[PDB]
RNA sequence: GCUUGUGCUGUCUUCGUCCA
């Protein structure tokens, strides 16, 4: 739904690296190189950013219920 | 008799080698650093308004996981051990968040930098959310579109990672000993040859490989331990190590006092 | 004190299935027709073919809960390189002078073939085996 | 007739300090308060409660 | 995704789980006895391929009837500094000593099923009964009895 | 320019101190 | 629509990745099939 | 769905036949009474109009 | 529906889970279920103080009570009583106290095929919401922990409690009258770990031996002398296992005509409760007759036999926790030297089948009496293909090392068999539908990818590959057909068997 | 629903003693110690420290159940030494070891800062 | 398009590689030596298209015992995920939404058209196969 | 002295869960 704050397995904070990851991918870097540049060594952390699906961008497209 | 040798040092991780200690002492130190060093984390969320697409308890869970600076948490008291009615400034830190999107187009991101410390213990360096730099926006908390507002008041308390994983100062403690398997503590699965099918340890160059004609030594014990301590930023690596040692000492001293008072 | 004493030359050493256990077969130098089949721990007392071993069997180490030995006390085991303790589970009073004694040191098996005169005293419940090299 | 029944209350001592709840059972000296934070109901002595009123929080004199 | 259903037996904290040399603790431990009788080799192959993919930042292609072989995945895994078959030297959480047996270790896709214990636990001492037969009613939702 | 435009002999100088068909590059929109 | 910045970046990444996959996977398959043929 | 019901059941209707190749899923079927009687179209199948 | 069997009160139902740290005849009961269910205890002068304490605690605090029943039969509800502390209990009243520890309760799983499906356990109140069982009792119940649920029934009288504790108790049900052999034995990783722990080359240091000895509840506080005294004190796994066996047990078994010197460490010899030689596995601590469990039950009685399960499980589980055991993809792989042998065997079998096809097509085939030419041909081809799969599997099995984990699990008998190794490593084999090869569903062929009138092994459902190697689409479809047949056969025969058993019982 | 509170792992009830000692009469000079709200962290440390003392002939511990936070330790010394004195010596020795370890780490960190 | 009755009269090739005439890991193709020559009339687009919607989620279904494939087809319809993106505005009798869905690391090509990448129903857990304490038997 | 609030259908049908 939205990038988790902590890696499930170990507990490293990965919630502050989603925007940087998208910026790096925008510049043409490969996914492995982008994850390496963010200093994500353990594959337990790498799966958190690699396999995250961002669904909040789909929930936000609905008109807000209040105003 | 015990010795410490530091390999790499940083604000967030230290890589060190312990020697002349028992394996049990090193493992107890690792366990204490993982789950018994007190830190500060958000423990109550009072939601005054939440019109975002995320559930209230979703955002509460996300907030609880945000690391807060816990340098002076020793001076702070536990919530259950404070005689004050309700919460005072000496057992809790109050943070407040207020986010809103203006205009009828675009999306606003709510970051942990928006958490503003309102009240806390006097002159104690605790409560502020951890920031990598002065320009680091921090952990992404939520997203908002037009006419969606988030207005909450959070209270941070002192606790340990035994109660909940959000109070853990460390992320992952790499721990390793005997790279060349001279003690034969593990038996290596193989298909053809066990020597060339197994990758070398990252500390294999720190110890002399066994000689081809060497016999097994049954009198040897694990003596040198290589461990890396990574933190979430709430506490520095040296602070985590020192406070783990101090916590272990306090536990043993409590046991000793109980024994001496038992008679 | 000691119930049996001899010197054996190792004929065969069989590792086989295991890594830490070897079967050794030996015949007494002073007297043929005495055989010794034995399990040993390779990592603690490694042996090679054609080695000479001094084997002694005793019913006690003196000169119920086990305790780590104090450095101050002295026992019969101070003179040997490999001491085991086991139970005798078979004493085959076989043919005219063919006697077999089966001893199990916690699963590590030993069989001792010999004449009646040599192995008469080995009719005990438990035996220590003391090996020197 | 147990005037504090079905009233919002706050806990000031013990292991649940500062948690908002609602009083459910008021037999005597042992109040059953359901917690808003987890989905559970716990017993609690009367001395440990702060009953909400029209002017802030009031101790057990409501 | 291979018919390997199960329920949680106990939960251990971070410091009680076995860990590898680089500090990785598993999220989930399953018994080896689930594999040989049921012959779900695809479970092991998926674990290996997922390990390689997460290390290299790719997504594995597990389409059936392709030319993928286990040896290619093993070569890729070996080139990255891991044991080619997926084993890992793992330490004991309680005492810190090495485990004598290496542990198969890697990420696998798990899914949470709708059947939770708190939706199935039910007890009854006394309660409503049927009007016709005066026996306990049927159903957990109606505080019924067991047959 | 890129690695392809490099001379083959100079490409041979790039030695690690080939793609495989079963490692896709991740996507987000898929297709259909 | 006025799509957000993150969505636009994701769309660009998806287009690039689709093109790169369509090239590299096809090249690898062509490399493998000829080797399997000559064996 | 195959409306053969439960009364007068037989194994032959429930079996996976050779001619099912490519038109129905060989793996997906319910458990218990409706095993084999309930079928799922393959991923490229169609029905004539 | 209302007279032979009816819905009942005082019962509970929830998911079951496993607990290695429970005695054989103990069940773990959640706190909420313990609070909901109750047992009416008569107030006497041996328990009036305790029962008054329970009444004071009320229906929300454990231990507590729900009702107080007077002599005349009136019920006093403790939820709606404002003066619970102002209640004095008279002799002869009943207090419907909460379920407590060591209360006998009947425990049941459906379908109840035999009388060991209902046994009485002793209650132990535990947190979380699942029933907990010692894993040795999962065999008589035919239960595992993938989602099964079991029923609990509470006796409501002294007479009924005595009947449950003296007739249906778990220790009394270890030996079954159906085949005069035990129904409960060491299972799963305890079996695997008692095989690994009792190998000839397993040695244990002093500090681990002390921990392992303290774990045995029945240990007498005397540490056995180590097998090796010098240079380093070492104990063998057989010693630590013999610690768990009660004294005075004699067991002798000959496996493959082994001598008393047991070169292969097979067979068995237990003298006065001490293991002399032999690896302990399914043939010793399993559910078969004449094993250790049967001997202990006949010799010492149900109580000691029940304690034996706990002792063995605790020791072996500690050792296996601190040793480890796993399985990986590398355990299903055979080297090239064995793969070429398997390929050669399969090719030879296919050539033989081709020769048989030629002989049958040229009328040169001998006819088995009582069978037609087609039937004899089909039988011969099926026999040849089955022999091919068996030969390839035997080659693969002989390849495997001792450190192979699948081989260890098969050797211990804990899980798997030779056919599983053969299919995972060597060859899946011939797929049979209704006892015959894959029929000609299409017009004179099995799939539209084969030519008409093709009797080759691969054209009628012979999966040449292994699960590790992967199945081609045709083999995949044929294997799916066979699996569907298996599922249908199970789901159909279950109802017929149920009807037969009901008629027999009536 | 039936999940216990997490603070019960380390918060000691008032009526529950932290440390209960009962003699073991089956063998001479042996005691059984029951630690409440403790786990392998303290137990393994104490056990491996005591195992090296020449006057301690048996030391072991076990955690009966992972769902309950307590462990029980068996200690048995020589005739001269009372077991409780050995336990106190072990605690003090580990405290000194930790103290010197902390001092050395601080020195090294200051050097490499 | 061909139906079940026209398939009786056609000769299909499994892969385009079948249209033309010593490794221990790769699988073995049928020899098909009974026919001196073949005249194929059609070719399968891709053999993995014989699977349904639920069976297209299994990775490497050809390395599995078939009853396990059937059991997974059954259990994949009970996995909690994100059934729709408008779950906030819907009033269903029940609804289960997973906090942090993740797409599988080992996927299949048929998952592209099932939108499994956009509405996944699981998470990638670090799994270790071991007899640790006896609580996973 | 103002005194606290006790009760739930039924019949079909379908879809599931655990064994078989
Ligand atoms: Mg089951
Ligand atoms: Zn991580
Ligand atoms: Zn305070």
């Amino acid at each position: 739904m939205i990038i988790p704050v902590r890696c499930f397995s170990c507990g490293k904070v990965v919630g502050d690296k989603w925007d940087a990851y998208l910026r790096l991918l925008e510049e043409g870097k490969q996914e492995g190189d982008a994850l390496d540049e963010l200093k994500l060594k353990r594959y337990c952390c790498r799966r958190m950013v690699l396999t995250h699906v961002d669904l909040i961008e789909k929930f936000l497209r609905y008109n807000p219920l209040e105003k | 008799e015990p010795k410490v040798n530091i390999i790499n040092a940083q604000d967030d991780e230290v890589e060190l080698m312990l020697s002349d200690v028992n394996l049990s002492l090193a493992n107890s130190l690792r366990r204490t650093m993982l789950a018994e060093v007190p830190t500060l984390a958000i423990d109550l969320v009072e939601i005054k308004m939440n019109t975002s697409v995320l559930a209230d308890e979703f955002i509460s869970h996300r907030l609880g996981l945000i690391p807060l600076v816990s340098e002076d948490v020793e001076e702070m008291k536990y919530s259950r051990d404070c005689t004050c009615e309700d919460y005072c400034d000496e057992c809790s830190v109050v943070l407040e968040l207020s986010a809103r999107h203006e205009g009828e187009e675009g999306t606003t991101d709510v970051y942990s930098s928006s958490l503003i410390k309102v009240s806390g213990p006097g002159n104690l360096n605790v409560g502020e959310p951890v920031r990598r730099d002065d320009y680091d926006q921090g952990i992404l908390l939520c997203k908002l579109r037009n006419h969606q507002e988030l207005n909450i008041r959070c209270i941070a308390k002192k606790g340990i990672a035994k109660e909940h994983a959000k109070w853990s100062p460390c992320s992952a403690i790499a721990f390793e000993y005997d790279p060349h398997n001279k003690l034969k503590h593990t038996d290596f699965w193989f298909e053809v040859d066990a020597k060339k099918e197994w990758p070398d340890s990252k500390y294999a160059t720190w110890e002399e490989p066994p000689k081809p004609g060497e016999v097994f030594d049954y009198k040897a014990k694990p003596n040198r331990f290589y461990m890396t301590v990574e933190t979430t930023g709430s506490l520095k690596a040296n602070q985590v190590f020192s406070r783990g040692i101090k916590t272990l000492q306090e536990k043993l001293a409590n046991v000793l006092f109980e024994l001496e008072n038992s008679r | 004190s000691a119930l049996f004493d001899d010197i054996f030359t190792v004929q065969t050493v069989d590792n086989g299935r295991y890594n830490k256990v070897s079967r050794i077969i030996g015949i007494s130098t002073t007297n043929s027709a005495i055989k010794l089949t034995l399990d040993i721990n390779n990592e603690m007392f490694p042996v090679s073919q054609d080695d000479s071993l001094t084997v002694t069997l005793a019913n006690s180490l003196s000169l119920k809960s086990w305790r780590p030995p104090k450095p101050t006390d002295k026992s019969l085991a101070d003179d040997y390189d490999y001491v085991m303790f086991g139970t005798v589970y078979k004493f085959e009073e076989g043919d005219e002078d063919k006697i077999k004694v089966y001893v199990s040191f916690g699963g590590l098996l030993m069989c001792l073939e010999g004449g009646y005169k040599s192995l008469a005293s080995l009719k005990q419940d438990n035996l220590y085996i003391l090996i020197r090299r | 007739r147990d005037p504090t029944l079905n009233k919002t209350v706050k806990i000031r001592q013990g292991g649940y300090k500062g948690k908002i709840g609602i009083v459910k059972e008021a037999n005597g000296d042992r109040f059953r308060v359901e917690l808003h934070n987890p989905n559970k109901t716990i017993p609690i002595p009367c001395s440990f409660l702060l009953i909400e009123s029209t002017h802030g929080w009031v101790p057990y004199e409501d | 995704r291979h018919g390997q259903k199960g329920t949680i037996g106990v939960t251990y904290r971070h410091e009680d789980m076995p860990f590898s040399a680089e500090g990785i603790v598993p999220d989930l431990i399953i018994n080896p006895h689930a594999i040989p009788s049921r012959m779900t080799v695809a479970h092991l192959i998926e674990c290996l391929l997922s390990k390689v993919g997460s290390i290299r930042g790719y997504e594995g292609d597990a389409t059936p009837f392709t030319d993928l072989t286990v040896d290619a995945v093993s070569n890729l895994l070996r080139d990255n500094g891991y044991q080619s078959r997926g084993f890992e030297v793992m330490y004991n959480g309680h005492t810190g000593k090495k485990l004598m047996a290496q542990v198969f270790f890697g990420p696998t896709y798990y899914q949470r099923l709708r059947h939770m214990v708190d939706d199935k636990i039910h007890a009854r001492a006394r309660g409503p009964v049927q009007v016709l037969t005066r026996q306990p009613v049927e159903g957990r939702s109606r505080d019924g009895g067991l047959r | 320019l890129a690695i392809e435009n490099l001379h083959p002999d100079d490409r041979l100088l790039l030695v690690d101190p080939s793609p495989v068909f079963f490692l896709r590059r991740p996507q987000y929109v898929s297709d259909g | 629509v006025v799509a957000s910045k993150a969505s636009s970046s994701m769309l660009k990444i998806d287009q690039r990745n689709k093109k790169l996959n369509n090239r590299f996977i096809r090249k690898a398959e062509m490399a493998a099939v000829e080797k399997r043929k000559l064996r | 769905n195959t409306p053969i019901g439960r009364d007068g059941k037989l194994a032959k209707p429930r079996q996976l036949h050779n001619t099912h190749w490519g038109l129905v899923c060989p793996a997906e079927t319910p458990e218990g009474q409706a095993c084999g009687l309930v079928k799922n179209l393959s991923l490229l199948s169609g029905i004539s109009i | 529906g209302n007279l032979m069997g009816k819905r009942v009160d005082f019962s509970a139902r929830t998911v079951i889970s496993g607990d290695p740290n429970l005695e054989l005849d103990q069940v773990g009961v959640p706190i909420s279920i313990a609070k909901t269910l109750s047992y009416p205890e008569t107030v006497t002068q041996y328990n009036i103080h305790r029962l008054t304490e329970y009444v004071r605690n009320g229906p929300n605090e454990h231990p507590g009570a729900k009702y107080v029943i007077r002599d005349n039969g009136d019920r006093i509800d403790l939820r709606y009583h404002k003066r619970a502390g102002d209640i004095v209990l008279q002799y002869g009243w009943k207090v419907e106290r909460h379920l407590m520890d060591d209360d006998p309760v009947l425990f049941n799983r459906q379908p109840s095929l035999h009388k060991m499906s209902m046994m009485a356990h002793r209650v132990k109140v535990m947190p979380y919401s699942t029933f907990r069982l010692n894993l040795s009792v999962t065999s008589p119940y035919n239960a595992d922990f993938d989602g099964d649920e079991m029923n609990l029934h509470v006796p409501q009288s002294e007479e009924t409690r005595a009947e449950l504790s003296q007739l249906c108790a778990v220790p009394l049900q270890i030996v079954s009258p159906q085949s005069n052999k035990p129904v409960m034995g060491i299972v799963q990783d305890t079996l695997c770990g008692v095989r690994k722990m009792t190998l000839r080359d397993t040695f244990i240091e002093y500090e681990q031996v002390m921990n392992m000895l303290f774990w045995v509840p029945s240990w007498d506080g005397v540490v056995p002398q180590p097998a090796i005294l010098k240079p380093k004190p070492l104990w063998t796994g057989k010693q630590l296992l013999s610690i768990a066996i009660p004294s005075g047990i004699h067991l002798q078994r000959t496996d493959g005509g082994n001598s008393l010197l047991s070169p292969k460490d097979n067979g068995m010899l237990i003298v006065d409760g001490k293991v002399m030689f032999g690896v302990v596995d399914k043939k010793t601590v399993g559910s078969g007759g004449g094993g250790l469990i049967h001997t202990v039950m006949r010799e010492k009685g149900p109580k000691i036999c029940a304690e034996l399960f706990g002792n063995i499980q605790k020791v072996v589980n500690y050792w296996l926790l601190h040793n480890g055991f796993s399985i990986g993809i590398g355990d299903a792989i055979a080297d090239a030297s064995t793969m070429k042998e398997i390929t050669h065997a399969i090719s030879s079998a296919k050539e033989q089948v081709q020769e048989i096809i030629y002989k049958a097509q040229h009328n040169e085939l001998e006819l088995k009496p009582g069978m037609t030419l087609r039937e004899s041909f089909e039988g011969e081809v099926s026999r040849t293909l089955n022999d091919a799969r068996d030969s390839a599997g035997r080659s693969a099995e002989m390849n495997l090392k001792d450190l192979n984990n699948v081989k260890q699990m098969v050797s211990a008998g804990s899980k798997g068999s030779f056919i599983n190794i053969a299919q995972m490593s060597a060859c899946v084999g011939q797929q049979m539908v209704e006892g015959k090869r894959i029929a000609f569903g299409f017009a004179d062929r099995s799939l539209p990818h084969f030519t008409k009138d093709d009797f080759s092994p691969e054209s009628k459902g012979f999966v040449e590959n292994s699960y590790l190697r992967g199945l081609t689409p045709q083999e995949f479809f044929f294997h799916a057909m066979a699996g569907r047949e298996g599922l249908i056969d199970t789901a159909v025969k279950t109802a017929e068997t149920g009807y037969i058993q009901r008629r027999l019982v009536k | 629903m039936n999940a216990p509170d997490r603070f019960e792992l380390f918060i000691l009830p008032d009526d529950v003693p932290k440390l209960k000692i009962t003699p073991d009469s089956r063998v001479p000079n042996c005691i059984i110690i029951k630690f409440e709200r403790e786990d392998h962290t303290l137990a393994n440390l104490l056990r491996e420290e005591l195992a090296l003392y020449p006057d301690v002939t048996f030391v072991a511990y076990k955690v009966e159940h992972p769902l309950f936070a307590n462990f029980v330790m068996r200690l048995q010394t020589e005739e001269g030494t009372r077991p409780k004195q050995a336990l106190e010596r072990a605690c003090a020795s580990i405290i000194n070891k930790l103290k010197t370890l902390d001092h050395k780490f601080n020195e090294e960190w200051n050097i490499k800062n | 398009y061909v139906d079940g009755e026209e398939e009786e009269t056609i000769m299909i090739a499994m892969t385009p590689e079948d249209l033309q005439t010593n490794d221990t890991a790769k699988r073995i193709k049928p020899e098909m030596s009974t026919s001196s020559h073949h005249t194929f009339t059609h070719c399968e687009i891709h053999p993995s298209m014989i699977l349904g919607v639920a069976a297209s989620i299994i990775p490497f279904p050809d390395h599995n015992q078939s009853p396990r494939n059937t059991y997974q087809s059954a259990m994949g319809k009970q996995a909690m995920g994100v059934f729709l993106t408008n779950y906030n505005v819907r009033m269903d009798t029940m609804a289960n939404i997973l906090y942090y869905p993740q797409k599988p690391l080992a996927k299949t090509q048929a998952m592209e058209y099932l939108k499994f990448r956009e509405l996944p129903a699981g998470q990638n857990a670090i799994v270790a196969i071991a007899c640790y304490s006896g609580y996973n038997q």
